[PDB]
C-alpha cells in the first residue's frame, strides 16, 4: 500500500 | 542552531540541498526557517514537507529492515541497533509534530495551508504508530485520525474534489485505515469515494491542472488494486 | 564514542547499518572497531572501506552538484553551503587518514593488509586534492601519488596480477593519473598493461576468483574505452 | 572515468 511519496519538491 | 541566518537564505539553501540530495540538511534549514515565526508560503510548505519525508523516509526503511532482522531472529545488539534507530525516527517525527503546534497549525487559516499542515500532523503521528507497541499505540493512533479527520472535513468543505492536497490527504488517510487502524474496508471506501469523485470534477481542469491530479488519483487506483 | 562497546558489537553493527543502509552509521561502528586498537582481519577492513566509500561518495556527488551551480552563478549562498559541505567532506577524509595513520598501517605487515590501507590512503588523499585548490593542491596530490605508489610497489612483488587488491588499487591509480594528475598518457598505459597482465594469469585461477578479477577487468577496460 | 565503486561489501 502506497502512501504519497513526496520525496521531491 | 540557525538563529543567525536570513530567512531568505535558509530557503535558498533548502533548495540547494535538495538538488545535493543532502535531506538532513535540508530539514535542518526548513526547521530554521519556520522558526523565524513567519508563516510558510505554498513552496515553503512543499520544502518542508520533503525534506522531511526524506530523512523519515530513510529512517523508516532502515527500521523495517532491522525489524525484519530481529523478528527472524526471535545477542543483544540487533535490538539495541533497531531501538537507536527507533528513537531517532520518533525524535524527527516529534520535532515536526512541534514545528506544526508551534505555531504553523495555528496561524493556518486558508483551507490551504490548514488542510496542509493537518495532513503533515496526520503522517508524522502515523509514523510514530509504525513503531509504536501497545496502549502508547492507541493514543498516537487516535491522534493521526483526530488530524487526518479534521483535515479531511476541511478539504470536503473548501476544495475542489481534485484539489492534490485534498487527494493526498485522503490517500494517506485511506493508507492508515488500512496499515495501521486494521480497517481495510474503511481504506477500500475512501480511495474509491475519492477517486470517483475526482473524476467527475476532471472536466473542470486545465491540462496541467488534470495532470497534477490525475498522477494521484492513479495512486489511489493503485492500492485499490493491491486492495482487491 | 563507541569505546564503552565490546568490539565484536561493534563489527555486528557495522554489518547491520550496512544492510540497512545507515552507512554513516557504519562508519562509525567501524571507527569505533579500529580505536580498539586491534589488527582488522581481510572481511572487517572490507567493512571500514565500503562505511567510508559510502559516506565520502555521498558529500562528493553533493559537493560537485554544487560547485556546478556555484560556476554557473559566476548572494554568498552557494558558495557558503558549498564550503560547508566541502569542509565535512575534508573533515571525513581527515578521520579516515587518522585511522590509518594512528596505527593500522604501521601495524600492517602482510602485503594483503599494507596494500590494502595504503590504497585507501591514496583514495582518500585524491578526495582531498579533487576540492584542493593552489599549491595546498600540489601537496596533497604528491601524498595521494607517494602512497599508491608505495602500495604499487609491494603489490607487484607480493600478489599475483589478477589479485582483486591488485586490481583495483591499479584501476585507482590510473584514475588518479587521469583526473588528479593531469597525466592521461600515464592512465592509460597503467590500465592497459594492467589488464594485459592480469588476462595472462587467469588460467591459474578457480571459477570464483575468475569471476573476482574479471569484474574488475572490465571496469580497467571500460576507462580505456572512455579515455581512448 | 570510474574508480572501484567499493560500497558494497
Ligand atoms: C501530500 C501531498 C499531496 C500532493 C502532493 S503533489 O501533488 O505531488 N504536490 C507537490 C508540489 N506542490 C503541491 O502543491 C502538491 C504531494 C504531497
Ligand atoms: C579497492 C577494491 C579492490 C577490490 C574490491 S572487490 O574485488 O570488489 N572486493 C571487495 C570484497 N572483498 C575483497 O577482498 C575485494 C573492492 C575494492
Ligand atoms: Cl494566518
Ligand atoms: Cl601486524
Amino acid at each position: 500500500a502506497g502512501s504519497i511519496p513526496g520525496r521531491r519538491s | 542552531a540557525m538563529g543567525s541566518m536570513e530567512r531568505a537564505s535558509l530557503i535558498q539553501k533548502a533548495k540547494l540541498a535538495e538538488q545535493a540530495e543532502r535531506y538532513e540538511d535540508m530539514a535542518a534549514f526548513m526547521k530554521g526557517a519556520v522558526e523565524k515565526g513567519e508563516e510558510l508560503s505554498c513552496e515553503e510548505r512543499n520544502l518542508l514537507s520533503v525534506a522531511y519525508k526524506n530523512v523519515v523516509g530513510g529512517q523508516r526503511a532502515a527500521w523495517r529492515v532491522l525489524s525484519s532482522i530481529e523478528q527472524k531472529s526471535n545477542g543483544p545488539e540487533v535490538r539495541e541497533y533497531r531501538e537507536k534507530v527507533e528513537t531517532e525516527l520518533q525524535g524527527v517525527c516529534d520535532t515536526v509534530l512541534g514545528l506544526l503546534d508551534s505555531h504553523l497549525i495555528k496561524e493556518a487559516g486558508d483551507a490551504e495551508s490548514r488542510v496542509f499542515y493537518l495532513k503533515m500532523k496526520g503522517d508524522y503521528y502515523r509514523y510514530l504508530a509504525e513503531v509504536a507497541t501497545g496502549d502508547d499505540k492507541k493514543r498516537i493512533i487516535d491522534s493521526a485520525r483526530s488530524a487526518y479527520q479534521e483535515a479531511m472535513d476541511i478539504s470536503k468543505k473548501e476544495m475542489p474534489p481534485t484539489n492534490p492536497i485534498r487527494l493526498g490527504l485522503a490517500l494517506n488517510f485511506s493508507v492508515f485505515h488500512y496499515e495501521i487502524a486494521n480497517s481495510p474496508e474503511e481504506a477500500i471506501s475512501l480511495a474509491k469515494t475519492t477517486f470517483d469523485e475526482a473524476m467527475a470534477d476532471l472536466h473542470t481542469l486545465s491540462e496541467d491542472s488534470y495532470k497534477d491530479s490525475t498522477l494521484i488519483m492513479q495512486l489511489l487506483r493503485d492500492n485499490l488494486t493491491l486492495w482487491t
